[PDB]
RNA sequence: AAUCGAGAG
DNA sequence: CATACGCCTCTCTGCTTATCGGTAG
DNA sequence: CTACCGATAAGCAGATCTCTCGATTGCGTATG
């Protein structure tokens, strides 16, 4: 009787959370890494089967890139919005990029500063919503590629 | 004082679905009381006739039992709600009455309407105009101009 | 702070606003804390004892 | 890919997330896949009537449905098909139709395919034995009634499954 | 060329050569509806086949 | 500890195999009693496996090359051991006193493998051993260069030790193509046991055989009785 | 401004009630489908497990999908289905109108 | 995700479009000045590629946001380049229309009344109305007879229209659907192919130059033909650039902007916004931010990204051109060296070339010239391991392990075995309420090495707080405080979440790749075992996986919220798919040392005793686990009477059905056969077929085809009058007996068989 | 991070 | 002789395209 | 007569589960 060399101890591995990788954000791949294990085509198409929706939404979004992003609901764009930088006393605000004008253009409190010193007023109407982070980097290589993507948000 | 009815899209707590009422208005009101909102912006102060929506399309009113719209990721619905906000609107060139509380040579520390902050700068009862308002500051507020 | 939890999601606007007069001004003093409480905010909402005397007295 | 989204709509209708229709029964019967395991088993349905009462309970799924218009209207259209005996399929009339078609086969009992009628009355021609062609008619209704695939079932989905994976195992070609 | 018409461009787009379906979407600007299964996994909405053919509301008690 | 085989063929000799022996000559018993071997599992004796059947380990190697970042005539930036600034000695409770480890000591994850004091960050730096797996060190070799020009000490390869007992999951494998996990330690008091008094220390299953189809198998375990009798 | 919003609510709302069904005309299975089932439960045992009030005794349960099939049993779920159509109607069930299995 | 922090907005569409050139210049947050990606000192260098305008990098405080890195989301820039570049993505467009087109009168060379049929034609399509769009070919029936046929035309399609709308067969939106969808590609593939195939331009009669292309950033056009000219005459392979391009088709598309809008708009345009013919030409690229084009380090090495890289060269070349034109204007004064002029205006021809070229490189890498080449933004997203397939249809996932299987015949056929180092590591968040106190606590108090335990405790603020490096007495603290009222009034309706290991309680999912079929992806109730890290799977569901025990492994991925725990414990669990959809055959069942072991019991020639029996039976089913029905354990009769209480194994499997089927039910009364002949027993032998009655067996034996891979068996019909649970239980039942009994009389093969 | 090579079911 | 900066060949479907003539203005 | 077109064999674009390890990474020439 041979012992062969595809022991358990090096079979064997979990997970709960750990490292991701930067640009999507997603568990990284290996074993020696501390990576995710891949839920692919065929296993989303099995779930799908079952009409487990949720098992599908838990293993493809919920526990692998959910993240609470900001859209601007004027605008309709993801990826264009920015945190205001705040005076003395202030707070931090989310706004938009494409949608706001320069208050130095245009001739209170709606005026918001970034970090560079420009005063805008502009697109204060973005919202929160929960989007898997490779939608924002699918929109960025998009936009670079001279797409839009308009998202229309429930709510408006 | 006017009286503004809005129509919010607010969360509901699963802990308040045997008290809806009260689960909107101590979760999305009081945090809104004395508080400069972007849609009226004085101190709100008031929060009548607040009437939750239904989700059901053929929903006669006065009803005692509501729809709440359940969020497919978490227990928490949502839905749309009606409420008249009744609140204040100080604004720039109104006449304010206020008081003094610590006088200082360069910015005086004065709380108006016996309450609320402000302060009076150098190259600036009584029935003041305005020229501003402080909202981004800590408190409401709002500086004190005497040229005429 | 200022979540889903207690921030609305959008506070759109239906009408424009309209004034009251002035017998609606000595209801809301008398009838607000009895409608209330008759918390930690309530170190935040003190300031209606100073709103209501504004009105009614003296400060 | 293309049969992902096709799944059963509330009208017992199967059509793609698009919107389009690609047929209004599932193979023309509603009879789900994994439930038609013994609907042609008469023989074993007659020998366990009695456990299966105590699951196809009538006293309890009997008051929010319909007994009658589709019962009625299924008798009407069997003698119909039977009255017009034997003649090529594009001589005989269209006069009447498969009852579930225009009777919802999950609210009105007894609405249920042809070949299972047929089957059952054949079947039903053995005359020998409590148990009485009544009681069985009505508990063989119930179970097609319960028979049926569920409304969003992922139709499209299994069957392309069904197809594919059995081709694992494999002059015209 | 079986799919070609068909509302998803997010299916075809995920099926194959994704760049031709997303010069088809764009030139035509067309609206990509979310309601395919590639679709909503794509923008991350709760599939509709099975247990999302369907909506959860809540009898509340109290006016 | 490897066994030669009883059932070993004529050329098992004249290429002389026997230095490297793969295996172990197993009792073996073709039957079907506990259960925890029906598709293709197979269980070893937990008493057997606690007097040494099938033991290894694993020796791992792990370069320390600290050439990292000078480069042909920069200044030696690091050199193994400890300079004059605060260093736990927790790090010498597990490190020798030139900053190499010792051998024979047990590493597992987060204990130090080497320290050197940084000369630019006046720091010593140590370094961490990088695997889940408990670990006995086995050498440390220094090098040097092969050039007639000499230099300081900056790579040295160190070999670890990791005892690979055979666990449940572990696969063994007949010389017929009957691999099979092992599924369970059964103990001896609970394996079967004959007339002359022995547990066999392995337990396949028969099933194994009609569709596999290999009479090899079989009389392997026929001659093999016949030679060990 | 203010009332463009009007007319936006007012669309909506009776887009809304133009695809509902009256409460009596609709035609759908009385049965529970086995994916109703699960979710119903899923959303209430969710429901119960953030804290909202439950009326059945725990009986000692320390499970909120327990505690919910138990309350499924009992039919004291406050939680309405709405199944939509092909073009998009509503049929909005309620819990004790159901009949399982 | 979490479930405490609920989201109040949700996308509910999405539509593509082409990004105006302005908007990124009001949107841009910087440009892109100098190739030069970083300069020494380890610092960033305003102007190049990773200004901090773009977004933070490596503890620079982002100078548009200012926030750190980890709250920096990045900023989109612009680089402007001054030679506007064929966009490659729409060449093909881009030639098409340029192609068949009349410069001379910026027309189409083609009738407009037929330009008008076609776009009133499209017009309808637009709102779904598909035989209107062929009814209007019945108008056919020169300026003012071809006027009077586009006012009839135009007046119908409004009318037309006007019907649909007023009827309700369109609404606002227009009416979309596949077969419209089929029709107006249609009807635009034979538009495109009519229009470019006519000669002379049919509206002025003028003809018009030919254009050609050597593939993708290649442009030429060509020269006119003897007779054209003087056709041309009576009437009244050069290059060609970008601009000119440019310039040609914004003339054309601003006079065919009512055939443009009903070709570039399948759904009818609301927006009513125009169709600019500078949408084919990029005039500005956008740069991602740092965030997605920052480096990695691989060691000591460091990677420069060949997004950088290749925007770096496109920058060089703007540079090259920007610069060239300075000393092109020092010519312009001196007109007198214009040879050289013409030289170092073919060097900015070929800049132009290069420039166009750089930018087809940063699209797709294919439509870059020359002969390892850097990946593209088309190739970054286009095949298997692009984007849409590695990233958003399968992507990798927290909260799941993986492991070699092994078989248990000791489990549950519905549960899973779960190695101890599993159970330490996997964990849920239960959030803290009165009836999980009791356990949560515990939980807490263990930590993370004592299964059950924690390992992570989140607070009611949303913020998280570790067991892994505390003492037993601070743990003890924390226990005990952890259900506590929250003074935050914001965090008023939240309450702490525990991150408790796996205990028995929960469910899971396993997956043995690959995925023939939906069944080889179930949903198993844990059970920890503290044995070896494997996983550890009854018998039955080796035929649901195809999996066998000869060094598999099978992923195990742990569901995190109630509706995937309810909807794997219903839908997906392994006992509600008895039954394969494929053929509505069973698909579970004992597989083969229990099946030889039941050809063995349950032969006529087997009898047992009474204690024998009685061991059998409980072994079996041991009520204290629930496998009973009455509370306490039944018997049967003794087959034989004298001279001793003998049983039989037929009685045994008898009263395994009695104890594990329901009470007051008829047992099932089945008639079937086996795969055993009844010549095999001897003469007079009528075991080939069973007689199941009462709950009884009487004739036959028990075999493969009453458990296994064939139909119409005992557990299959106990599947069919109990559901299928009963059915499970029966399969764990008879796991569990067979296999005790055939520790007392073992099975075995030799030589001798 | 890609490429090449060894393997597992 | 170290250090530093860029130039270079054994599948199948389904749509790019045919050369020429039929035949009414 | 010839343009409109309706149909005749060839060039090219894009196809043909999950996992764990290890090793290595193109060169030429110019200034100090
Ligand atoms: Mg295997
Ligand atoms: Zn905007
Ligand atoms: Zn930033
Ligand atoms: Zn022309």
């Amino acid at each position: 009787y041979q012992r062969l060399r595809h022991m358990v101890n090096d079979k064997f591995q979990v997970r709960s959370t750990g490292p991701v990788n930067s640009l999507t954000m997603q568990p990284v791949k290996g074993r020696k890494r501390h990576g995710g294990i891949r839920v692919g085509e065929m296993e989303r198409d099995a779930l799908i089967g079952h009409g487990t929706s949720f098992l599908l939404q838990d293993r493809l979004l919920n526990s692998s890139d959910y993240t609470q992003a900001s859209v601007c609901r004027e605008c309709g764009s993801i990826l264009t919005t920015q945190q205001s930088v705040p005076r003395i006393g202030s707070i931090s605000t989310v706004c938009c990029r494409r949608c706001s004008m320069r208050f130095e253009d245009a001739k209170d409190s709606q005026i918001w500063e970034d970090g560079q010193g420009n005063k805008f007023v502009g697109g204060n109407e973005t919202t929160t919503v929960a989007i898997p982070f490779v939608l924002k980097y699918l929109d960025s290589e998009l936009s670079a590629m001279g797409i839009r993507l308009r998202y229309n948000v429930e709510p408006k | 004082i006017v009286r503004v009815p809005i129509a919010l899209y607010v969360s509901l707590a699963p802990m308040y679905l045997e008290n809806p009422l009260q689960g909107v208005m101590k979760q999305h009101l009081n945090p809104l009381v004395m508080k400069y909102n972007n849609k009226v912006g004085g101190v709100v102060l008031g929060y009548e006739g607040l009437k939750i929506l239904d989700a059901d399309p053929l929903s006669k009113e006065d009803t005692s039992e509501k729809l709440i719209k359940i969020t497919p990721d978490t227990p928490f619905g949502f839905t749309w709600c009606h409420v008249n906000l009744y609140v204040w609107q100080p604004q720039v060139g109104d006449v304010l009455e206020g008081y003094i509380f610590i006088q200082s040579a360069s910015h005086i520390g004065l709380l108006i309407h016996d309450a609320f902050n402000a302060s009076i700068k150098k190259n600036n009862k009584l029935r003041f105009t305005v020229r501003n308002v402080h909202t981004t500051g800590r408190v409401v507020s709002v500086d004190g101009t005497l040229i005429s | 702070t200022a979540t889903t939890l207690n921030t609305p999601v959008v506070i759109h606007a239906t009408q424009l606003p309209q004034h009251v007069s002035t017998d609606e001004v000595l209801q809301f003093l008398e009838s607000f804390i009895d409608e209330k409480e008759n918390t930690n905010l309530s170190s935040s909402i003190s300031q209606l004892k100073r709103i209501q005397r504004d009105f009614k007295g003296l400060p | 890919k293309q049969l992902e989204g096709v799944h059963v709509s509330y009208d017992n209708s199967i059509r793609d997330a698009d919107g389009t229709l690609v047929q209004f029964m599932y193979g023309g019967d509603a009879i789900d896949i994994t439930k038609e395991s013994h609907m042609t088993q008469f023989e074993f349905c007659l020998d366990n009537y009695y456990a299966l009462l105590k699951k196809y309970n009538p006293s309890a799924l009997i008051e929010h449905l319909d007994v009658e218009s589709a019962l009625k209207y299924s008798k009407k259209t069997l003698k119909y098909r039977k009255k017009h005996s034997k003649e090529p399929h594009y001589k005989q009339s269209v006069k009447y139709d498969p009852v579930l078609a225009k009777y919802n086969p999950a609210k009105y009992l007894g609405s249920v395919s042809e070949n299972f009628q047929d089957k059952l009355e054949s079947f039903l021609d053995k005359n020998s034995k409590g148990v009485n062609e009544k009681k069985f008619r009505a508990l063989m209704q119930l179970k097609y009634m319960r028979s049926l695939i569920n409304p969003g079932e992922a139709v499209g989905i299994i069957a392309s499954q069904s197809v594919g994976e059995p081709s694992t195992q494999m002059n015209v070609t | 060329q079986g799919m070609e018409t068909s509302t998803s461009s997010f299916m075809k787009m995920s099926y194959e050569t994704t760049c031709q379906f997303l010069t088809k979407a764009v030139l035509d600007n067309e609206r990509e509806q979310l309601d395919s299964p590639s679709a909503r996994i794509v923008v991350g909405k709760l599939n509709n086949v099975g247990t999302g053919s369907f909506d959860v509301l809540a009898k509340v008690p109290n006016a | 500890t490897g066994q030669t085989p009883i059932v070993k063929a004529n050329l098992y000799d004249d290429y002389g195999m026997d230095n490297f022996p793969n295996g172990f000559n197993a009792v073996v018993a073709v039957i079907s009693y506990t259960g925890y071997d029906m598709d293709d599992a197979m269980i070893i004796n937990k008493s057997a496996d606690e007097r040494g059947f099938g033991y290894g380990t694993m020796y791992k190697t792990e370069k320390v090359d600290l050439a990292l970042n000078r480069n042909r005539g920069d200044p030696i930036t690091q050199h193994f051991g400890f300079g004059n600034d605060e260093w736990p000695k927790e790090w010498l409770e597990k490190l020798d006193e030139d900053g190499l480890p010792y051998i024979g000591t047990y590493v597992e994850e987060g204990d130090p493998i080497c320290a050197y004091f940084d000369d630019t960050l006046n720091k010593t730096k140590i370094k961490t051993y990088h695997s889940s797996e408990p670990a006995y060190i086995e050498e440390v070799n220094l090098i040097g260069d092969e050039s007639n020009k000499f230099q300081e000490l900056q790579t040295v390869s160190i070999k670890y030790r990791i005892r690979r007992t055979p666990q449940i999951g572990d696969k063994f494998s007949s010389r017929h193509g009957q691999k099979g996990v092992c599924s369970r330690k059964w103990p001896t008091i609970d394996m079967p046991f004959s007339e002359t008094g022995i547990q066999p220390d392995i337990i396949i299953n028969p099933h194994a055989f009609p569709s596999r189809m290999t009479i090899g198998m079989f009389v392997e375990s026929l001659a093999g009785k016949a030679g060990a009798l | 401004g203010p009332e463009d919003f009007q007319q936006h609510e007012q669309i909506r709302r009776k887009t809304l009630k133009e695809k509902a069904i009256p409460k009596d005309q609709r035609a759908t299975t009385p049965y529970m489908t086995k994916y109703e089932r699960a979710r119903i439960l899923g959303t209430r045992a969710l429901q119960i497990s953030m804290n909202a009030p439950v009326f059945v005794d725990l009986e000692g349960e320390t499970d909120p999908l327990r505690i919910a099939m138990k309350e499924l049993a009992e039919k004291k779920i406050p939680l309405v289905i709405r199944r939509y159509l092909p073009d998009g109607s509503f049929e909005d069930w309620s819990v004790e109108e159901l009949i399982v299995d | 995700m979490d479930i405490s922090k609920p989201v109040g907005s949700e996308i509910t569409s999405v539509d593509f479009g082409i990004l105006t050139a302005k908007e990124i210049r009001n949107l841009s947050a910087k440009q892109i000045t100098n190739p030069t990606v970083l300069d020494n000192l380890g610092h960033p260098v305003s102007g190049g590629l990773y200004d901090l305008a773009l977004g933070a990098f490596l503890r620079n405080l982002c100078s548009t946001c200012g926030l750190d890195e980890k709250f920096c989301p990045g900023h989109q820039g612009h680089i402007e380049l001054p030679v506007p570049c064929y966009n490659p993505l729409f060449f093909n467009q881009l030639y098409i229309y340029l192609r068949a087109s009349c410069l001379f009168c910026h027309h189409f060379r083609l009738k407009s009344v037929e330009v008008h049929r076609y776009a009133c034609k499209l017009r309808l399509l637009q709102y779904g109305l598909i035989d209107e769009s062929y009814k209007l070919d019945e108008i056919t029936l020169s300026s003012t007879l071809l006027n009077e046929l586009k006012s009839k035309r135009s007046e119908y399609v409004d009318m037309a229209i006007a019907k649909a709308l007023s009827d309700g067969r369109t609404t606002e939106r227009g009416s979309f659907t596949a077969t419209v969808n089929d029709e107006r590609k249609k009807l635009v593939h034979e538009f495109h192919k009519k229009l470019l195939s006519r000669g002379k331009c049919d509206n002025c009669g003028m003809f018009s130059p030919k254009f050609r292309k050597d593939g993708f950033t290649k442009i030429f056009e060509t020269a006119l033909n003897e007779k054209q000219i003087t056709n041309n005459r009576v009437k009244g392979s050069t290059y060609i650039l970008s601009t000119e391009v440019k310039n040609i088709l914004d003339t054309v598309f601003r006079k065919e902007q009512c055939v443009l809008q009903y070709v570039f708009h399948s759904r009818p345009n609301l927006s009513r916004k125009l169709v600019k013919a500078d949408s084919f030409f990029m005039d500005v690229l956008v740069v991602p931010p740092t965030r997605f084009r920052l480096p990695s380090k691989l060691g000591e090495e460091v990677h420069e990204n060949s997004q950088n890289q290749l925007l770096s060269k496109v920058l060089t070349t703007s540079l090259l051109i920007r610069d060239l034109n300075d000393d092109l204007s020092k010519l312009q004064k001196d007109k007198v060296s214009l040879e050289d002029r013409r030289v170092i205006f073919s060097r900015l021809m070929n800049a132009f070339v290069t420039i166009q070229n750089d930018v087809n490189a940063f699209i797709d890498s294919t439509k870059a010239q020359g002969r390892v080449p850097i990946p593209g933004v088309k190739q970054a997203l286009e095949k298997k391991e692009g984007l849409f397939r590695k990233h958003m249809m399968g992507k990798r996932v927290n909260y799941a392990a993986r492991s070699v299987i092994s078989p248990d015949p000791n489990i549950e056929t519905n549960e899973i075995g779960v190695p101890p180092v599993f159970a330490v590591k996997l964990t849920y968040p239960e959030p803290v309420t009165a009836y999980n106190i009791a356990e949560l606590r515990q939980a807490v108090i263990n930590g993370p090495d004592k299964w059950p335990g924690a390992t992570q405790i989140q607070n009611e603020d949303g913020s998280l707080v570790s067991l892994i490096g505390m003492s037993v007495e601070q743990r003890k603290a924390l226990a005990n405080q952890l259900l506590t009222p929250s003074s935050n009034v914001s965090t008023h309706t939240l309450n702490k979440k525990v991150y408790r290991h796996i205990k028995n309680r929960d469910v899971v999912l396993m997956n043995r790749q690959p995925t023939l079929h939906k069944a080889s992806m179930m949903g198993h109730k844990v059970r920890v075992l503290p044995n070896e890290k494997t996983l550890r799977l009854h018998y039955a569901n080796t035929g649901a996986y195809n999996a066998d025990f000869d060094g598999d492994e099978m992923n195990m991925h742990f569901p995190q919220n109630e509706n995937a725990r309810a909807e794997a414990l219903n839908l997906a669990n392994t006992d509600s798919q008895y039954l394969t959809p494929t053929s509505g055959s069973p698909v579970r069942g004992l597989i083969q040392d229990h099946i030889s072991a039941g050809v063995w019991l349950t032969s006529k020639d087997s009898f047992f005793t009474r204690e024998q029996y009685q061991q059998y039976i409980y072994g079996c089913i041991r009520p204290e686990d629930g496998h009973t029905t009455r509370s306490k354990i039944v018997t049967l009769p003794p087959t034989i009477f004298k001279p001793y209480p003998l049983w039989t194994g037929k009685q045994i499997i008898t009263t395994v059905l009695l104890n594990v089927t329901p009470p007051d039910m008829p047992g099932i009364n089945l008639i079937s056969k086996n795969k055993i002949k009844n010549e095999y027993w001897g003469k007079g032998s009528l075991e080939n077929e069973v007689l199941f009655k009462d709950g009884a067996l009487l004739c036959g034996i028990l075999d493969k085809s009453q458990y296994g891979a064939s139909k119409y068996g005992i557990v299959h019909s106990l599947h069919e009058v109990y559901g299928p649970e009963v059915a499970a239980k029966v399969l764990s039942v008879l796991g569990r007996l067979f296999t005790n009994y055939i520790t007392a009389t073992a099975f075995t093969c030799g030589m001798d068989d």
